[PDB]
């Protein structure tokens, strides 16, 4: 058939997206954990399996221990990340790699080693024609279309902020933040405790997780809303465990994403995302600030909470000239908009001859990832 | 011409036996398929509007009177039943195909825009069996996007002028053309013309053709239809990429008109869901995309139509027998030339340009069956290797199709962006393919292709969107659960794919969802058109009109020479020129031009005459 | 036609200003810069063009580094000088120069490379039926109608000064001073 088409993996930390190129939607969506069982089994015909990946690991995750292979952008462990790669080719997508060119996202301001072993891996575990690695925030402005912006991309991985101005990039104003959703996760446990809700173990953690990407919201000004908080209403929301314990949470809430903008509460001196933000305009040529400043673009998984938009444009308009009308773009959809950037990306006959080829890495090695692409 | 004495005069003999007829022609196909046993194919370019298919009848007409015995002694040779006639119908098929798929263009005010496949069937005994009729290309950018000066298909414009309030409140289509933002350059009334009696005419023949008038009432509903969609008006929101539509009243009409409820087919064609294995997730479409969409369901609605229409004519052409073998005889459009050439054009000269490459192929290995049989062995190149260079240019990979089938899905896509990229991918590098160059006023075009006819200079203008078909499957899956029979059936499905390694990507499914591009579906139906056609013996008719007048005694010089530098009978001149066209026995030789050469032919015992 | 018109194109430094002999005014004026683009760009379906030229170098301003050609009424480089002239011929103006006589305008005191350089240029990459060269302050005394005057000549180019008395010039008295409205900005 033309093309062959191709095949398209989102992987930052948190949450596979994955599927063929030029489909619009994926084929695969599921959470990035392999988890192996903790407490030996005293049956007589179970698996047994090493471990669960995916959602058989959110299935029966009581039994389990829970590992992200990806902390911070960086796979920490590579056979746990095999088998993830391993699990989507051929449970959910059901092809072989030999058929397919295969798109990998990879992240602002990351270590060679994982571009480098990345790519050793798809050439040498799964047998792949072509490949290519590619990065996250300009796929995700591919998504909504456009030539010209500032993303602000942010997944349970890491944030990372990369401005653009009629295609190109300036990689002396590319920001990198080692804040991320999963920060957040932890810095949620953290606080419920006050409350008297000890959560302990990567089972429950992700309990939290799940409370925190439907609960949560960013205040629209922080020092009114916890003021109000006085008065206990609204503010607080029952949650049902899986368990059948009724958790009720208030304040606390909506003070776990305002840690974004205040990297105090976590205890870092890190500068908040409106700053960070900031930081990477003032670093851009002079010109191209007045069509970043109106095209910031919000992307990745913990973009996803209300009020987000609503408070960046409060907090940039008052720190930025208000001479010039500060305009963000963060669509719905947002947590896969790398994941679409890739799909339209792998579907340019273009980028076609861009791919890094087998032939060119059994010629030239591991190392020419940075001889081709970014 | 055309009595008794005249087919029986010509029966089972050479064509240079008996004077030029089309009658000739089917008597070497007739006899080469009961000879060779194999399919045999009747190849007719279209030119206007030129009594093609009423010759076609005479084609009938011969086959009749050859075709009264075989294997049944005393099968009514005669009369056949009571009255065992001809498919006298097959005139009656005529104006239901030529409303829906001829229109009024600059050439003619009736030109064929569908690739007409008339098969012919036969038992082994060379005695009708049936016939079935068989579509393959068609200008299903026409419906939506017209020339400058043209009319979109009959059937709309005889629609609008025939219905009265009897049928017209039932299809809601009272609003005239200018409600239809379909409808280019509004009604676009000829001079002179009622439009109106056409349709009553073309009622009547459907209702002849044995069809229910609530069938002729559906299908009419669906030619409402195919309209109705270009009164849907998205509207971009501010800030937010999606849009939305405002305007309830033209879905619901649509609704009405088909089987949809208005809130699904809403969500729908606005955030379609698309199978994220095994789940089901939802998709934003710029407003684009979504009027894409909406192009691309009526586009397909009107091929489904067509494609069910041609299936139900062939449901009342009765089959007496089994069939072992068949005569085609292709009437499609030939290869035209306007001022403007736009995308539709270059698709028209793209089949033709393989059509042609067939005729090359048959006029090389006829040529080369020759020579063995006159004993002399010689080499020599093939003649649809002429072609092959601007068949490649146009199709392939690297070729103008995919160029456009790229550059259709970039983000950011332009009609200046498509030129450039061809310029640098193919255009310095592909001797068929010229760019002009000169100042406006000597070269409106944007690029030149150099065809077997000739150089064609082509306008780019909105290709790209043209060139889109994209058909959002949640749409296509409300449509197949129609509670309206007619809809329900035209859109089961037609791609087979489900069917070959069940529910999944195996490759029996081709780009679909998403994608999907006119010039994809006219090289995937072409490419299906020219292997029937290469399963068959061809043999060719050109058809000439030597005036627009419409009486004989003027022949227009310069219109036949466009009509033989568009038909191929200028490239066939010039593919005998390279090899040896004139062939003369070895007694005709001696016996008209001995008066040459007195000293080299000697006495009466020079006999043999090698 | 009759006269078949001619091309009038000034190139002192800092602005390009052009059109057609038989007008009173110029269809074209634009600054004389040639904008490259110093950062490598990453996207895919990019240009990409190796210059920018005229006002597309004003429009994109920040992602390039621009170069004047003419420095001080001396061509710098020649291939950013073609692409100028080429780019007033085929962008603005759009004529062939083989139609035209094409007049250059040039300055008092420069090198005789300039000119000899100048006019294998004009004969030799658009090819012209006919050219002329001619000295700034003696085209603006025209313009401003008078047979008799001191003229005081200033671009972003430099500042030259040219006595003349009833037509014709004294080359003893032609002053040339190497200040421009150029050296102003770096001012």
């Amino acid at each position: 058939e033309d093309e062959t088409t191709a095949l398209v993996c989102d992987n930052g930390s948190g949450l596979v997206k994955a599927g063929f190129a030029g489909d619009d939607a994926p084929r695969a969506v599921f959470p990035s954990i392999v988890g192996r069982p903790r407490h030996q089994g005293v049956m007589v015909g179970m698996g047994q399996k090493d471990s669960y990946v995916g959602d058989e690991a959110q299935s029966k995750r009581g039994i389990l221990t829970l590992k992200y292979p990806i902390e911070h952008g960086i796979i920490t462990n590579w056979d746990d990340m095999e088998k993830i790669w391993h699990h989507t080719f051929y449970n959910e997508l059901r092809v072989a790699p030999e058929e397919h060119p295969t798109l990998l996202t990879e992240a602002p301001l990351n270590p060679k080693a994982n571009r480098e072993k990345m790519t050793q891996i798809m050439f040498e575990t799964f047998n792949v024609p072509a490949m290519y690695v590619a990065i996250q925030a300009v796929l995700s402005l591919y998504a909504s279309g456009r030539t010209t912006g500032i993303v602000l991309d942010s997944g349970d991985g890491v944030t990372h902020n990369v401005p653009i101005y009629e295609g190109y990039a300036l990689p002396h104003a590319i920001m990198r933040l080692d804040l991320a959703g999963r920060d957040l996760t932890d810095y949620l446990m953290k606080i419920l405790t006050e409350r008297g809700y000890s959560f302990v173990t990567t089972a429950e953690r992700e309990i939290v997780r799940d409370i925190k990407e439907k609960l949560c919201y960013v205040a629209l000004d922080f020092e009114n809303e916890m003021a109000t908080a006085a008065s206990s209403s609204s503010l607080e929301k029952s949650y049902e465990l899986p368990d059948g314990q009724v958790i009720t949470i208030g304040n606390e809430r909506f003070r776990c994403p305002e840690t974004l903008f205040q990297p105090s509460f976590i205890g870092m001196e890190s500068a908040g995302i409106h700053e960070t933000t900031y930081n990477s305009i003032m670093k851009c040529d002079i010109d191209i600030r007045k069509d970043l400043y109106a095209n910031n673009v919000m992307s990745g998984g913990t973009t996803m909470y209300p009020g987000i938009a609503d408070r960046m444009q409060k907090e940039i308009t008052a720190l930025a000239p208000s001479t010039m009308k500060i305009k963000i773009i963060a669509p719905p959809e947002r947590k896969y908009s790398v994941w679409i950037g890739g799909s339209i990306l792998a579907s340019l006959s273009t980028f076609q001859q861009m791919w890094i080829t087998k032939q060119e890495y059994d010629e030239a090695g591991p190392s020419i990832v940075h001889r081709k692409c970014f | 011409v055309y009595n008794p004495e005249v087919v029986a005069a010509y029966r089972g003999k050479k064509r240079q036996e008996a004077p030029p007829h089309i009658f000739s022609i089917s008597d070497n196909a007739y006899q080469f398929m009961l000879t060779d046993r194999e399919n045999q194919s009747i190849l007719i370019t279209g030119e206007s509007g030129a009594g093609k298919t009423v010759n076609t009848k005479r084609v009938i007409q011969y086959f009749a009177t050859i075709a009264v015995t075989g294997d049944k002694k005393k099968e009514e040779a005669t009369s056949g039943k009571m009255q065992g006639t001809l498919e006298d119908q097959i005139i009656s098929a005529n104006p239901l195909l030529e409303a829906f798929g001829n229109a009024k263009t600059v050439r003619n005010d009736n030109s064929s825009r569908f690739g007409k496949f008339i098969r012919i069937h036969f038992g082994a005994t060379g005695k009708l069996a049936s016939a079935d009729i068989e579509t393959y290309l068609l200008e299903k950018s026409r419906v939506t996007f017209q020339l400058k000066a043209e009319r979109s298909y009959h059937i709309f414009y005889q629609i609008m002028s025939n219905k009265k309030p009897e049928l017209i409140e039932m299809l809601l289509i009272t609003t005239n053309p200018y409600d239809f933002a379909y409808v280019s350059q509004g009604e676009i009334t000829v001079p002179s013309i009622d439009d109106q009696e056409e349709l009553m005419a073309t009622d009547t023949a459907v209702d002849i053709l044995g069809f229910s008038a609530d069938e002729k009432v559906a299908i009419y509903k669906l030619t409402g239809a195919v309209m109705h969609y270009g009164n849907m008006k998205f509207k971009q929101k501010q800030r937010e990429e999606q849009a939305e539509p405002d305007g309830t009243e033209v879905a619901d009409k649509a609704a009405y008109l088909t089987s949809l409820n208005s809130a699904d087919l809403l969500k729908a064609l606005c955030y379609p869901r698309v199978k994220v294995g095994n789940e089901y997730v939802t998709k934003g479409q710029t407003v684009q995309q979504v009027y894409n969409s909406v192009g691309a369901l009526a586009k397909s609605m009107y091929e489904k139509m067509f494609l069910w229409m041609v299936t139900r004519i062939n449901q009342q052409l009765d089959t007496k027998q089994p069939r072992q073998y068949f005569i085609g005889v292709l009437d499609i459009a030939g290869f035209e030339i306007f001022d403007f050439n736009t995308l539709e054009q270059l698709c028209i000269n793209f089949t033709n340009e393989k059509l042609q490459q067939f005729f090359n192929h048959h006029m090389f290995v006829l040529e080369q069956e020759e020579y063995k049989k006159e004993g002399i062995d010689w080499e020599f190149i093939d003649f649809g290797m002429d072609l092959a260079a601007c068949i490649e240019l146009i199709e392939k990979p690297m070729g103008i199709f995919s160029i456009l089938e790229e550059e259709c899905m970039f983000p950011k896509a332009t009609d200046t962006s498509f030129k450039n990229k061809l310029y640098e991918q193919h255009l310095g590098k592909s001797n068929n393919f010229q760019k002009p160059k000169p100042a406006k006023g000597k070269a409106e075009a944007h690029f030149s292709l150099v065809h077997y006819a000739g150089t064609v200079d082509y306008n780019i203008i909105g290709w790209l969107d043209k060139n889109k078909d994209p058909l959002n499957e949640t749409v296509v899956g409300l449509y197949q659960k129609s509670g309206l029979k007619t809809l329900a059936f035209l859109f089961s499905g037609g791609q087979a794919a489900e069917a070959e390694g069940g529910g999944g990507k195996k490759g029996g499914k081709k780009k679909g969802s998403s994608f999907q591009t006119v010039s994809a579906l006219f090289r995937e139906n072409l490419n299906k058109l020219m292997t029937n056609l290469k399963s068959t013996h061809p043999h060719f008719v050109r058809c000439l009109i030597p005036n627009e007048t419409k009486t004989p005694g003027a022949m227009e010089h310069e219109l036949v020479l466009h009509q033989l530098r568009c038909n191929g009978v200028l490239e066939g001149i010039r593919i005998c020129r390279k090899g040896f066209p004139s062939r003369i026995l070895y007694a005709d030789f001696k016996q008209r031009y001995k008066v040459l050469n007195a000293s080299a032919i000697p006495e009466g015992q020079f006999i043999d005459s090698k």
